[PDB]
């Protein structure tokens, strides 16, 4: 492929560099139609801007943490981190998020990959072996009350189970209702005049739910869980431009007040280098 | 003696003419066309009422001035009070559109001004307030008024700041959208063709606009010497390939 | 049982490797596709695609002001802009192409800068934009300005005047975050003539400026953009 | 070889190898030449 | 193949031994042009001397350190330790380097191992179980501040997670800006008075930074990081004489002051044997 | 799943041993190579080349 | 000898993975299937069956 | 696979929506017997519904 | 691949795609046709 | 057999076997023969 071909000195009534921008095109203009060029190669294909390429490595997309210790009078099991949940969304973690927004749609399968790491910050003999179960409440089913109730018999359930300090991984299909992930939605639930605004309202697939099997030793331990999220299978349609303002909520396109100028000011003027 | 420049649009009983034209964009390269079978999920025969619904509604005129910031409209919303395309919007469940857009704005060889005619799929609204705070229907739904970016921020309404498009990102790279911009010194209309964009084949037209349609001042207007400071905009707006589906009683919405 | 010996790097988690996993939904059937125009498949494609650039960057708090380039009538000889050429950096920053240069470490290629004028019909200019490639300071003077790669630009009927940085480079490729060794240049703009109003008419007439690359671009070596972060998780 | 049966886990896609900017870069109605007049 | 063919007495005008080194070349000269020689087989290949295997073992090139501790009150975590980076370098150490430097420019793959031991230097209950962080921040990439940031999101970084006792392994393909790394280089970034002199200026490729993931228990945990370099397809251009004294920096070819002489005195005369 | 058994020396690490690892860097493209003078392939290429002996020694 | 690596993901137990196991009984033979009227195969079939809805709820 | 076809206007002597239940039968009534449809596929098979799979987990 | 010997020791069973409502929705003796009257 | 997609991350290269010291010992522009005079 060639990079540049090989061009010498014009001088006709055929003007490549002169356009009218006002029509929206874009004109493919050359270095080669404005100055004299020589023959180089491309040497490249342009294979790690591919979308797949570009959204397809694992991004933390949440991080989480639970306890083992005494549920003994506790009345609250959620409250007490006896087990926590994450009502899956991409939009948390913004590193990932940015990215993503660069579409209007997207469409792709998940590949998840679940680190979850022990602390015993307050004295303890020993570290004690835990296992993790992280199981899928998809919405309209019965949502864990407990940490030990009949809900983790998850039989119907997709669940697993791996040991703290190491990692579960797994891949799911593409569970958009639609055709592809709506990354943007100027729209409403319902023609309410207080109802929601935005994608919030569209992404309601449930949420995750973590807990460890264990029962408690004599110390407590803390158990942190970080979610990891990779794209395959990668289809994304009309690009946006980029986030420019820092975000302030999941699912809103909002930006804090008094926000700071976004665009570098000049030292010096508009003619300084 | 054909110019990229003079041109006629004839849709239904309705025949737009500019002679001062810069070409017209398609969105994305694709011309509006009908929802084929094979992408198709409701069972129900759609209603194509054609040339009663096609045709082209004016909206009413802006007036740019030099303290203008800009104008949104939201699309089918803009239209939900003309004729019979109005009608059917309210009365059927379903609908599905594609439009012809004509941004107007004439001066003369003494004038300058530049106004930036871009037309955004998915135009997600921020609230000004910040946080979470959603943005309330009304707001979203201004019907043929559109938006007025030097309007005052309301309660529930969107933020208006324009070098952040409504939504958190810059002016300058709204260009990646399908747009013209038209330099009065150039340009005396701007027109894009806009295909159906969702991730459904078919959707509520009250619940849902699928496209902005936004004109902005970049370059200031500036007027001959005691010229008056100001010129109108005028929108007109088509749909095309239209159809409706799920026919009843006629949808009631907020406000 | 078949004899097995497990290597360095055994369990371990390397976010970019690319693997099997076990469905977690057996036997799930996903939505049909339909069809939606627009598809990116490259984000080669998309910077190619010219937005503004925010030249006039000497306001305050961000304005719509800084897009405009101001001109003054009657000035001979003088000096329009000036920028380097930092593509990730200073003005080209927050442009679409300064934005997604930001996602990767090198890039090579040329790029093209077009200015399209907004000046009344009824005006004429005629201005000169001047590339320096490395190795020299930023041009002071248009004698200076001229001696490199240039185009005289006569403002007429046809609005925008595209530009080409042609690459100009020792080293094939040039690192996004600004760099010396790896610097590509400046790139200037002069009056040829002069800008001259009709009668009846007065004041400054704006350029406006856009950036993209050519086909010839190359970027490689993905990362992190500076361009955004955060202190704690976002919640609804 | 992929060793289980449902397409989503299977490991990543193979580059596109597509890529055309028209649709972005030139998506007017009446075809531009690079080198004839912009507006006749 | 032979080592040697069978020659006898000569008593020529043509005399192999006789040259005249002021031209350049080493005449190639064999026993058998100067004394009476048999047949003899090589039996040998001359396989271990290929540059791919004199550059192709795993070489020390880092040893860093980072710890596991409360981080409450901590101003400034890199300066705790409580994550490090390394500013990737291979001038380092001195082993790998005298070797690479036989050549002026080098091209390769590098294939990475890094071991993590960790060390509880004062009583602890027990040894936990930590998780390591390994994100190569390329240049013009949030540099993490701290040991929980943002950044450590890694979301088109390339990140390995392993644990403590454990190895990482992976290979990265060339990425040197250049058809190959320059050993050595005899100019500057620019046209400076001031401006830095080697390739300390060309060799700025970013920097790997290490963190663990585990929040804190109750004792402190010293773990520290060897970063092992095996160079996979290696190229290798003009050789240069090896390196007589002692390295001072990384990047420059300095020695030190008032060194000692390199060639070993003779006990004796040059009569000795 | 396929049943095995791991030997002796799994998980050590030699510093000798060649084996394959996963990129970091997936899809990458390195620069291209130019021609140098100049390429060594064996250190007995080399060794062949004479240099001079500090005989003298005696300093 | 075969060198292998392990992957994220070794020794989880997903309880919608399906894979070989060892049987516990070697060599068993089940009991001979006979013919049984009404065998369902989807749970599509049966949902195409009406059934009474208790639509007067009001109790 | 067609999921609904197309039908059109019906006035007809032949009524398919008029059943007796008392005979323990559910006719296979589809909408395009009621209202006038228009051609879509299914895009499905009912994979995910199979007894092996229900029980399966 | 099986790895073992026994049948039990093998994956999940592949689907039916057997499908036949009609004993359970249409057990009539008397064959009803669509649009027939269901008692003539 | 490689296990992986990307060519760095395939084992070790296999010996040149290339070997040709001449650029090295005998750079001299009119060649020399052995046992011919040095300098004529
Ligand atoms: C946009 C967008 C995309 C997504 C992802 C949605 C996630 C779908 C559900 O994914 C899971 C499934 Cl199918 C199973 C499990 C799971 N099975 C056993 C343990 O976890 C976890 C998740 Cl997140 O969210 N917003
Ligand atoms: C000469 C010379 C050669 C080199 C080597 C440069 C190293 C290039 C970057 O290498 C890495 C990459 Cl691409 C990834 C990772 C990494 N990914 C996940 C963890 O570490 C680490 C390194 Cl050193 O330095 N001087």
């Amino acid at each position: 492929t060639v990079a540049s071909i090989s061009s010498g000195p014009k001088h006709t009534q055929k003007v490549p560099i002169l356009t009218a921008n006002e029509t929206g095109a874009t004109m493919p203009v050359l270095p080669s139609d404005s100055i004299e060029t020589r023959t180089t190669y491309m040497h490249f294909n342009g294979s790690e801007t591919d979308v797949e390429c570009f959204l397809g490595r694992a991004a933390c997309v949440h991080v989480t943490e639970i306890q083992n210790k005494d549920a003994t009078g506790i009345d609250n099991h959620r409250e007490a981190k006896l087990f926590n949940d994450w009502k899956i969304n991409l939009s948390s973690l913004v590193q990932l998020r940015k990215k993503l927004e660069l579409f209007t749609y997207v469409r792709f399968d998940s590949e998840y990959t679940i680190l979850a790491t022990a602390s015993q910050p307050d004295s303890a003999n020993y570290s004690s072996n835990l296992v993790v179960q992280a199981m899928y409440v998809p919405p309209g089913a019965p949502n864990p009350k407990e940490w030990d109730d009949y809900t983790w018999q998850s039989a119907s359930n997709p669940s697993v189970f791996f040991k703290v300090g190491d990692t579960s991984r797994f891949s799911v299909p593409y569970v958009g209702l639609a055709s592809a992930y709506n990354c943007f939605y100027d729209g409403y639930s319902h023609d309410d005049a207080e109802t929601q605004y935005g994608i919030t309202v569209l992404n309601h697939m449930g949420s995750m739910a973590f807990r460890i099997v264990n029962e408690h030793d004599e110390h407590k331990t803390l158990v942190k869980i970080r979610v990891y999220h990779r794209a395959k299978h990668v289809e994304a349609w009309i690009p946006r431009a980029p986030r420019a303002l820092p975000y302030t909520s999941i699912g809103r396109t909002n930006y804090p007040k008094n926000t700071e100028p976004v665009i570098k000011k000049r030292k010096g003027d508009i003619k300084s280098y | 003696g054909y110019s990229d420049r003079v041109q006629q649009i004839t849709l239904g009983n309705s025949t737009i003419t500019t002679q001062e034209a810069a070409n017209a964009v398609v969105c994305y390269a694709e011309w509006p066309e009908y929802l084929p079978d094979v992408d198709a999920s409701d069972v129900n025969k759609t209603s194509k009422p054609d040339t009663s619904v096609c045709r082209f509604y004016t909206l009413d005129s802006k007036t740019w001035t030099t303290g203008s910031k800009g104008w949104c409209w939201k699309l089918p919303d803009a239209l939900k009070d003309m004729g019979v395309f109005g009608q059917n919007m309210f009365f059927h469940s379903l609908g599905r559109s594609g439009y012809t857009v004509h941004v107007q704005c004439n001066a003369t060889k003494f004038h300058s001004g530049c106004l930036l005619v871009v037309v955004i799929p998915e135009h997600q609204l921020a609230s000004h307030e910040g946080g979470n705070v959603s943005v309330k229907y009304t707001f979203t739904h201004p019907g043929e008024r559109g938006i007025d970016l030097s309007s005052a921020n309301e309660v529930g309404g969107p933020v208006k700041d324009v070098v952040y498009n409504m939504n958190g990102t810059l002016l300058g790279n709204l260009l990646i959208f399908p747009h013209q911009f038209i330099n009065l010194r150039t340009n005396n209309t701007a027109t894009i063709v806009i295909p159906y964009i969702n991730s459904v084949p078919i959707d509520s037209m009250t619940r849902h606009n699928n496209v902005s349609l936004m004109v902005i001042p970049i370059a200031p207007l500036t007027v001959p010497t005691g010229a008056t400071p100001s010129l109108p905009i005028t929108v007109t707006i088509a749909p095309m390939c239209t159809e409706f589906s799920g026919i009843r009683s006629k949808s009631i919405v907020p406000q | 049982g078949l004899p097995t010996t497990t290597l360095p790097g055994s369990g371990q988690f390397l976010t970019t490797d690319d693997r099997q996993s076990p469905s977690a939904l057996p036997n799930y059937e996903p939505t049909p596709r339909i069809h939606i125009p627009g598809k990116v498949h490259n984000l080669l494609e998309i910077i190619q695609v010219d937005t503004l650039i925010p030249m006039n960057n000497t306001h305050t708090k961000d304005e719509v002001n800084s897009y405009l380039i101001p001109l003054n009538a009657n000035r001979q000889n003088e000096q329009v802009f000036g920028t380097n050429l930092f593509i990730g950096d200073g003005v080209f920053k927050t442009t679409l192409l300064g934005e997604i240069v930001q996602y990767y470490t090198h890039w090579s290629g040329s790029l093209r800068f077009s200015l399209m004028y907004t000046g009344p019909a009824l005006s004429s200019a005629k201005l000169i934009l001047a590339y320096t490639p490395p190795g020299a300071r930023g041009p002071q003077d248009r004698r200076e300005a001229m001696l490199g790669t240039h185009v005289v630009w006569d403002i007429g009927l046809q609005s925008t005047i595209v530009m080409t940085i042609p690459w100009t480079s020792g080293v094939q490729f040039r690192y996004t975050d600004p760099d010396t060794y790896t610097s590509a240049g400046f790139l200037s703009c002069w009056y040829q003539t002069s800008l001259i109003l009709p009668p009846e008419t007065t004041g400054q007439v704006y350029l406006l400026s856009f950036i993209s690359a050519c086909p010839d671009f190359k970027l490689r070596l993905m990362k992190d953009t500076q361009t955004i972060s955060q202190t704690v998780a976002l919640t609804e | 070889i992929n060793y289980y049966k449902d397409a989503a886990s299977t490991s990543s896609a193979g580059q596109s190898l597509s890529m055309d900017p028209s649709k972005f870069t030139e998506p007017v109605k009446d075809l531009m030449l690079k080198g004839a007049p912009a507006l006749n």
